[PDB]
């Protein structure tokens, strides 16, 4: 059966008809630094996201 | 239908769809017959409807219905009370090899059983066709004052 | 003085797709939008039903086809598009195969009582229309603002 | 492409009021 | 003497997304109801009905 051999999670209300699940990513980078620096690197965060129904 | 599946697809004789189904219960069997296959009504003695299995000139009236209590045999044995769709949408008996058009219109020979499509009045071809021991098994749409005996 | 006022105004009577009476009516669900949208007030056509499963594929009405049955209006199934309420694609359609429902009509004059329905290539009602049905005619004639509405008995096919 | 490349949604900044109009019918 | 009626239907997906969104159907339709009985009674008083005379 497939309810056997693929998890089943509970998290949906029964009065949902969609649904939708994010995933985040990382951007950015470092380097090595001597002391009375002001060039410094930055970072980011970004993410995408689906649905289901 | 057979392998690959968990549950047969359906059996003859038992309804297919919960739509606006009549069930007579007041009737009595002439002779042996069995679960599906058109049944004529030969007179009507106090009330109740004396069915027959279907011969050659007469106009078809309904299909027997399975029921688990009434019947111990696997068939509607002689002088006993039967069930019989008058108006719904059963699973019937056939003797074709490949499902007719939609929505055509059925022809009954035989012992009631289905041998073609291309009629001109009558019961129609709902969507199903199923495989059942060495044969198969249609899907009739029954309607109520479908067939008219002719004048004499 | 003064002299006090009272008002009053009235509701509509039908709405697209909207079943008319409680009368014996026959709502088929496990129906499929194949291709394209279906609006609430057009008739069907049945592209294909399933031997073994028993889905039946539903699209729009085409030049030479046979009409099946009205679509239904529903709060929950139906979709809200173009500041109206439709069926979108690859969902399932609340087809109405017998009863008394409130069409889409193209029409200009009241309808006799018990005759034949015509519909047009898009599924909705018109008066010379080429495609033809086994439904007849129920009485009902009405608008909604600048909608026009009738009411047709539908028998099973 | 790739919209998004973001974190929160439009839904997630959002507010429906608790008051709701509703058209008069008078009776007579 | 005369008597009147009408009448609503209603499904249970219906009924279980108004009680978990606070904004009932069921009373909307009820209302709709006895407002159309009362302009009726209305259109009675001040237009009359040939037909029943």
């Amino acid at each position: 059966s497939a309810l056997r051999v693929f998890p089943v999670t509970t998290e949906l209300s029964p009065t949902d008809k969609t649904f939708e699940y994010m995933t985040f990513d990382k951007v950015g980078t470092a380097q090595i630094i001597a002391d009375y620096t002001d060039d410094l690197p930055l970072v980011d965060a970004l993410g995408t996201s689906e649905f289901g129904k | 239908a057979y392998e690959n599946l968990m549950l047969r697809p359906a059996c003859p004789g038992n309804l297919s769809d919960t739509s606006t189904y009549n069930i007579d219960g007041a009737c009595v069997a002439q002779g042996d017959i069995e679960f599906g296959s058109a049944v004529q009504v030969v007179g009507i003695v106090d009330g109740v409807k004396v069915v027959t299995a279907l011969s050659d000139g007469g106009t078809p009236y309904g299909i027997a219905f399975r029921s688990q209590y009434e019947h111990l045999s696997g068939k509607i044995l002689d002088g006993e009370v039967c069930n019989v769709v008058s108006h719904g949408r059963v699973w019937a008996l056939t003797s074709l090899d490949e499902a007719p058009s939609l929505f055509s219109k059925l022809q009954f020979g035989s012992g009631g059983v289905v041998t073609g499509g291309s009629g001109y009045a009558g019961w129609t071809f709902a969507g199903g066709f199923v495989k059942h021991e060495d044969g198969y098994i249609i899907e009739v749409r029954v309607k109520q004052n479908a067939f008219i005996v002719p004048p004499p | 003085a003064q002299i006090n006022a009272s008002y009053q105004r009235d509701m509509a009577i039908a709405l697209p797709g909207m079943v008319a009476d409680t009368s014996k009516y026959n709502i088929d669900g496990a129906c499929v939008v194949n291709e394209g949208d279906v609006l609430v007030g057009a008739a069907v056509q049945v592209v294909q039903a399933q031997a073994v499963d028993g889905h039946k594929l539903v699209k729009a009405l085409t030049t030479g086809t046979t009409p099946y049955g009205v679509a239904i209006r529903s709060h929950w199934q139906t979709v809200n598009a173009q500041n109206q309420m439709i069926y979108e694609d690859g969902g399932a359609i609340n087809v109405m195969t017998s009863g008394r429902v409130w069409m889409l009509s193209k029409s200009t004059e009241a309808p006799t009582f018990g005759s034949a329905v015509k519909l047009d290539v898009d599924g909705q009602e018109k008066s010379d229309g080429t495609i033809e049905t086994t439904w007849t005619y129920a009485g009902g004639w009405t608008k909604y603002k600048d909608i026009q509405l009738v009411e047709v008995q539908l028998h099973q096919l | 492409a790739a919209a998004t490349m973001g974190i929160w949604t439009a839904q997630e900044l959002h507010r429906i009021k608790s008051q709701s109009y509703e058209e008069d019918y008078p009776v007579g | 003497v005369f008597r009147l009626g009408n009448a609503y239907l209603i499904s249970i997906d219906e009924i279980k997304a108004g009680q978990a969104t606070g904004r009932p159907l069921s009373t909307r339709k009820a209302s709709a109801c006895q407002l159309a009985h009362d302009q009726l009674v209305n259109r009675l008083v001040f237009k009359g009905s040939a037909p029943h005379k």
